[PDB]
RNA sequence: CCGGCGCGCG
């Protein structure tokens, strides 16, 4: 995967245009199991 | 072919294959808490005389040496009966290296032929030696001696003429290819009276070994020391553990010894070299069965570290901090040894039936109609005044 | 018991395809001195409807 | 049933005859594996109801004469034939009961 | 729900104000096993519908 | 809880389910007629709960929050066992539902025939629902807490007077394996400045700058350093090597995103 | 003498079921003190076990939720008086005691007649009062269990009621230790040091299994005896030894080649069998002079 | 599987001719075998699978799994 | 009764273990504690073998390159953070490189102490063109985790690169169980079993102390 | 197994 190297922030609007752009590239069923490991990685950070 | 000789350094544990086998065992003090031990009196089991065994055979050495990520051979004989390819087999599971044991089909395993006298008071007079006492000099593997550098061995092996002509080649080889020798003395039954004729058969093995290991009832017995301190009394004084000074241990020393470690189970372990002398306390009030009441698996946890940790740094055989450090380990494996073999044997209740320590632990209901502990008919009820 | 018992193509061919998402399923490549060709590197099991060899 | 008998007894029993053979125990209090011994010779004993007889001597009250024997160990059994002319088997270990039965059944 | 004289409809707890992995997403509520074997939340109830008296019916 | 599942209370599910469960009971022999299979239902047998377990495999169900705005109002999941007797929802999906949980409620429904079966899970699980109708953003994206958890995780160092108290007139880390290994031997935290090893294209989303300072040697190599990497090349050679400075935070959003694509390749 | 040390710097009885105790751990590692203090912490409020009573039985009383008469306190209140008397046994099983007394008067946790393997650690517990003289027999079950749960009474079986722990840092870094402190809060039935021995105890048997051997590695006490009856039973009707229970010592190899067998993961038959030449061609110092001679080894066999 | 019915998508021109399709197709599975179906195995994940192996990958047969590490009978896993 | 298996097992490569390893029946709670500490003691209490120290002889004006080495001094002190060594050394030892000149400088080009080993010969370390002989002086240490112109190497002691523990809970009615599962990710100097073993036998040996006793 | 009235929840 060519992901770009996010080095700022990660806020609410980079989140959601980071999802379009991830369901553009690779598909609803790729994006899906990203959402499901994004979730957590936040849950355990929070 | 030195090339293939991995790490860590292969062991050679020469002897017998017994299963269960102990030598002997003498009365011992072990450092414990007696208020623990009396309060839990009723679910803890205890010796009511507290007795340990030195520790067992080679092949129980080798097979504890292997279970510490060591790499360990066992050297000597079995039969080709079922009980001999039994513990051949046990021996392989057990990641001991078996190339070294010679199968004798002419043997018996773990039975000799014995002819009594029936005129006097019977002796017994061995004619025909077991398939584990018959390893002749030809039947050395001498490519694991080269293998190997570390070898060892006990005085079990020295009780047969043929078996110690064996042991002693195999020691004479062994130092010439510039091998360790260990001698874990673990004296035998009969050895335990006439101190001369137990010096006389050792006498020429003792010197011939790098490192050796005794008991502390071992040590007394060697110097001809009567056990001055008190036995099975509930306390812990330092009486019950001394630690001799180099003088008394001197007698025992020859040119080519460099380490002497006198054990007192998994409680205490003494080290002695020419230039340094310690100890390191430990622990002993580990789960102790009926089963496992003789504490031979401490001693051979404790022979296993030992070797495995002489082993690993042989350099630092005089360096006082690697001691103390080895002789923790050794008192940390013994003390597993002795967790686990508690565990797997569990308590009395092949016909053979064991319960577990909950099981152990599990009391009666206590619901008998005439006990005082359940409610009966209101025509006998008894009621006490408030 | 086991142990008693045409060239394939430049890998970087299909490497640079296969980096590029091209995919090539159940074939390989061969050259030869006529030239290049695919052929199937095993047995292509015929299947209910047809099956996909490249992408 | 395995009766503890001294020395002198069985001096007596061995110089006296019988017509079973007769099995020995070598043991003492403070062996586990001496305890395990013990389950198998009564397992065998009930076996081997009257056709055999299994008898125990304590080794740290009979130290001389377990060396006399030359009991370099425990636990330890003695096979003893009821023929004078055949030998006995000494057992070191805690071998298996089959390994008892096959004795008996072969070299008894 | 009335101690000394006064209006007791509750009780104090140990409580904390963070997330937990999750499990107070939004409006949810994570409490500990102590509140539940203390009996600390415990309440009678009691329906009335128009058989044996003190009998566990079913 | 999975994108794709709930959780269905005990009670519930052998209500919803009843039919099945007395199929799969008649089926193995294990009942003599429905009556019978309708009487163990009724006791709460511990082999109806294993029946029930095996005929909810595969049969989705539909959710449904009261007040249906949108399309998004009802929607498809795979249902499992959990115990109580609440319905578990995910939490990626209450934005369509317009839910939360401080005492909301919501409606099951069993599609019983195979063509409703088939138009449930093909067309209604949240799976392939990831974007709204009404303009096309995405509507399961993460909100509140975890969103508070990558914005600190992302939040990287404190720079300037807020980490230096005087004016100044950093470990190195061969792969983030390693940068992530010693944050979790307790060696660095979550924001401290760190240098990582780069053995991949520039793609470090940076301010289009020229570097701060090109550090040139006699001997033909030069350093360019950055506002937020390092990078060394020679005139003698093509060597190239790029070293990022980072936190742990950003190393673990990107090794999460990566490994979540990685591992979603290797399963299928 | 040892040069890592524990010991208890306070103990505390401040009343008949709450003790305190603060204990020593010095020096440790670096990192040390923390995985022993989580551990410890968790096996303290978690793996300890206690007694305590769970079910009694009355004679005359419609439902739990019902008065008698000469009695001041109803049966809900017995019962909550019951659920929390804190007893001490070291056994296991539904031992039964009694209640069997005569009023006016107080009954007290010493008017419980126990079994011997349990005690009673505070007498003034208080159960009920009888105003006049009437008869009362309560009949109780006891076991021993951990966690939490005639009339069933919710049982705490936990004795430790609270823990905390501190690490500080030693001194100078030259290995950088620490000290760790401990607090226990027990409810009687076990001191604060008992209760510190009892975790270690069940800590080191819960990580004691994994130095056991492996899940099906000897054939199905003692593990010698049952392969020794399948090799009495192969005896019979020989049909001789299957190869995965043989091994490569046995079988006559040159030393170079048994060691080149034994690093790389071949112990048994079996595995030699299922072998490849190519995979063994792969492993150096094993040539085909090596391959050949093997083949006339396993071939003579 | 949610990849599979994402793939098998790629070459539907309609997607509610697929939903139809594989409806269909399980019907006919059902009323074939009616037996072998309703259980660990279910007609619509049977047909998926098929459709997906038809394109010359290998799936299990109608994604049925199950876990390996249950206690024995009776035992219910507990999420 | 309480047994352990390990239900799977993989070498990706020569410096990449894993295996996942199985432990029931066990109580209500118990996994949970067990996998914590395990984690604990496998990320932190296991000692491993790196490079602590490398010093740079010949002379090479204490600069940031050499003449005929590609890459430079620090690239060389980052690629010998990289090599993989497993030992039993107590206390610390000294390694030397002596590479005659042109070619490549791999882990292989390394003399050991008595004790130490190379996970990975093919680890390379640098590149030479011109024949220059190269001397550099390794300082080699053996510790846990969690604790003259000589350039550190910042060595992070990880043998076991990841763990982690799961628990499965079963159940039919009053009588429950839970299986715990532990995954244990090595960088080959180790395997997964021995890491097993070695960090429950340093839990056992932290836990021992507590029930010393005294002489009197 | 029918409708009105009142009180609530999201
Ligand atoms: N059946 C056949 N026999 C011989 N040549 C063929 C052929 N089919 C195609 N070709 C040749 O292959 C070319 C098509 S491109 C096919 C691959 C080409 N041979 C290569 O190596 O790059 C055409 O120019 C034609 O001359
Ligand atoms: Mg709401």
């Amino acid at each position: 995967a060519n992901l770009v190297f996010h080095n700022k922030v990660i806020d609410g609007t980079a989140i959601k245009r980071l999802i379009s752009r991830l369901i553009d590239h690779f598909g609803m069923a790729y994006t899906s199991h990203i959402l499901d490991q994004v979730k957590t990685l936040g849950f355990q950070q929070a | 072919i030195s090339h293939t000789y991995g790490w860590p350094p292969l062991v050679c544990c020469f002897g017998s294959a017994q299963h269960a086998f102990v030598p002997s065992g003498r009365p011992a003090n072990r450092l414990l808490d007696y208020e623990r031990q009396e309060r839990m009196k009723d679910a803890v089991w205890a010796p009511e005389k507290y007795i340990r065994a030195p520790g067992g055979c080679a092949g129980g050495v080798a097979i504890a040496l292997a279970s510490l990520g060591g790499k360990a051979a066992f050297m000597g004989k079995l039969g080709d009966d079922d009980f001999g390819q039994a513990m051949l087999y046990y021996l392989n599971v057990c990641q001991v290296q078996t190339r070294s044991v010679k199968i004798d089909s002419k043997r018996v395993t773990a039975c000799s032929t014995m002819k009594i006298s029936k005129r006097g008071r019977l002796k017994s007079t061995c004619v025909k030696p077991c398939a584990e006492d018959s390893l002749s000099k030809s039947e050395i593997n001498v490519d694991v001696l080269k293998e190997a550098k570390m070898f060892y061995f006990t005085t079990h092996s020295l009780l047969d003429k043929k078996m110690m002509s064996t042991t002693l080649q195999a020691i004479k080889i062994s130092k010439q290819l510039g091998n360790v020798i260990f001698y874990d003395l673990n004296l035998p039954l009969p050895l335990w009276q006439s101190l001369e004729e137990t010096k006389s058969l050792i006498q020429e093995v003792w010197d011939l070994a790098d490192v050796i290991e005794v008991t502390k009832q071992e040590l007394e017995f060697l110097c001809g020391i009567e056990p001055t301190e008190e036995f099975d009394t509930k306390n812990n004084d330092s009486s019950k553990f001394v630690h001799y000074e180099p003088e008394t241990v001197e007698p025992l020393w020859h040119e080519n010894l460099k380490i002497l470690f006198v054990t007192n189970g998994t409680s205490k372990i003494h080290y002695y070299t020419k230039e340094h002398n310690g100890a390191v306390l430990g622990m002993e009030d580990v789960p102790i069965t009926p089963f496992t009441r003789d504490m031979s698996a401490s001693g051979d946890g404790i022979v296993a570290g030992l070797i495995r940790m002489l082993t690993v740094q042989p350099d630092l055989m005089n360096d006082k901090g690697y001691l103390e450090r080895t002789a923790r380990y050794a008192i940390e494996c013994g003390v597993v040894d002795q967790w686990l073999l508690a565990q797997t044997r569990g308590y009395p209740p092949n016909g053979i039936r064991s319960i577990t320590e909950r099981e152990y632990r599990t009391s009666k209901p206590y619901d008998e109609p005439d006990g005082p502990y359940v409610m009966k008919p209101v025509e006998e009820r008894e009621y006490r005044k408030l | 018991f086991p142990l008693f018992q045409l060239e394939s193509a430049d890998p970087d061919f299909y490497k640079i395809g296969y980096v590029r998402r091209v995919r090539a399923y159940g074939v390989e490549f061969k050259e030869g001195p006529d030239g290049f060709g695919i052929y199937a590197s095993k047995d292509i099991e015929p299947r209910r409807r047809a099956r996909v060899i490249m992408e | 049933l395995v009766r503890k008998l001294s020395a002198q007894e069985l001096q007596d029993l061995v110089k006296g005859e019988r017509k079973v053979p007769l099995i020995v125990d070598f043991y003492a209090t403070w062996c586990g594996p001496c305890i395990l011994m013990a389950q198998e010779l009564e397992m065998l004993a009930v076996e081997y109801e009257s056709n055999a007889m299994i008898v125990k001597v304590d080794t740290d009250d009979e130290y001389e004469f377990a060396r006399d024997m030359q009991v370099r160990g425990l636990p330890t059994l003695f096979f003893i034939s009821p023929d004078p002319s055949k030998d006995a088997i000494r057992t070191e270990g805690l071998i298996p009961l089959q390994m008892m039965r096959d004795i008996i059944d072969n070299d008894m | 729900a009335t101690v000394g004289g006064e209006l007791a409809l509750g009780k104090n707890v140990l409580v904390a104000y963070m997330p937990w992995e999750g499990y107070n997403f939004e409006d949810a509520v994570l409490i500990s096993e102590c509140l539940v074997y203390g009996d600390i939340y415990t309440s009678f109830h009691i329906r009335k519908y128009e058989v044996m008296l003190g009998s566990w019916v079913e | 809880l999975s994108l794709h599942r709930c959780g269905l209370p005990r009670e519930i599910a052998i209500e919803l389910f009843q039919t099945f469960v007395i199929r799969g009971l008649i089926r193995q022999h294990l009942a003599s007629n429905i009556g019978v299979a309708k009487s163990q239902i009724r006791e709460k047998k511990p082999i109806v709960w294993e029946i029930l377990q095996e005929v909810m495999q595969g049969h989705p169900v539909l959710l449904n929050r009261a007040p249906t705005l949108h399309r998004l109002g009802i929607q498809s999941f795979q249902p499992i066992l959990v115990e109580g007797r609440t319905i578990c929802l995910h939490p990626l999906v209450c934005k369509g539902f317009n839910a939360d949980f401080d005492g909301d409620q919501m409606a099951v429904h069993v599609p019983l025939s195979l063509e409703a079966q088939a138009e449930a899970r093909l067309l209604m699980f949240s799976h392939m629902n990831l974007l709204s109708p009404a303009i096309g953003d995405p509507i399961s994206v993460p909100t509140q807490d975890m969103l508070i958890g990558l914005y600190v995780l992302t939040s990287g160092t404190r720079r300037g007077i807020c980490a230096n108290r005087y004016n100044p007139c950093e470990p190195f880390f061969c792969n983030s394996y390693d940068a992530i290994g010693a944050y979790r031997q307790k060696r660095i935290n979550l924001d401290s400045p760190l240098w990582l090893r780069w053995q991949l294209d520039q793609r470090v989303i940076a301010s289009k700058e020229v570097p701060i300072e090109v550090h040139y040697e006699s001997f033909g190599n030069y350093h360019e350093i950055y506002a937020h990497y390092l990078i060394v090349r020679s005139v003698k050679k093509e060597t190239l090597y790029i070293y990022i400075r980072t936190t742990v935070g950003h190393i673990s959003f990107y090794r999460e995103i990566e490994e979540a694509i990685q591992g979603f390749s290797q399963a299928c | 003498t040892r040069t890592l040390q524990w010991k208890c710097v306070e103990s505390r009885r401040d009343s008949k079921r709450l003790y305190y105790g603060r204990f020593i751990l010095s020096p440790l590692m670096k990192g040390q003190a923390d995985t022993i203090g989580i551990a410890m912490r968790r096996a303290l409020l978690g793996e300890i076990e206690g007694t305590c009573i769970t079910r009694a039985k009355f004679e005359n009383i419609p439902h739990d939720y019902s008065n008698i008469v000469g009695i001041q306190e109803s049966v809900h209140e017995i019962l909550m008086n019951l659920n929390e008397i804190v007893l001490k046994s070291n056994l296991y099983g539904t031992r039964n005691a009694l209640i069997c007394v005569q009023g006016p008067g107080y009954i007290t946790a010493r008017d419980i007649i126990l079994p011997p393997s349990v005690e009673i650690v505070d007498n003034t517990q208080h159960i009920a009062t009888l105003t006049e003289p009437i008869n009362l027999c309560i009949g109780l079950k006891i076991e021993r269990n951990r966690g939490y749960s005639s009339y069933p009474i919710d049982a705490v079986f936990m004795p430790v009621q609270n823990a905390n722990h501190s690490i500080h840092s030693y001194g100078n870094g030259n290995e950088k230790q620490e000290i760790l402190f401990i607090e226990i809060w027990t409810n009687g039935s076990l001191t604060p040091k008992e209760a510190l021995h009892e975790a270690s105890r069940n800590l080191i048997n819960l990580f004691i299994p994994f130095l056991h051997v492996e899940e099906e590695t000897f054939y199905l006490t003692l593990p010698l005896f049952p392969f020794h009856n399948k090799l009495v039973n192969l005896r019979q009707k020989k049909k001789e030894l299957a190869f995965q229970y043989i091994f490569i010592d046995q079988l006559e190899l040159p030393p170079r080649i048994y060691n080149c067998l034994k690093k790389s993961n071949i112990h048994t038959l079996l595995d030699l069998l299922n072998n490849s030449q190519e995979d063994l061609i792969k492993m150096e110092h094993f040539h085909i002079e090596d391959v050949k001679k093997l083949l006339d080894i396993l071939e003579k066999k | 599987m949610t990849m599979d019915i994402e793939r098998l998508l790629l070459s539907e021109d309609n997607r509610f001719e697929f939903v139809n399709s594989v409806a269909a197709e399980a019907t006919e599975y059902v009323e074939k075998n009616r037996d072998e179906y309703g259980g660990t195995k279910k007609a619509i994940f049977h047909v998926l699978s098929n459709r997906v192996n038809d394109l010359g990958f290998d799936r299990p047969e109608a994604y049925a799994e199950s876990d390996p590490y249950k206690p024995g009978p009776g035992y219910l896993k507990e999420y």
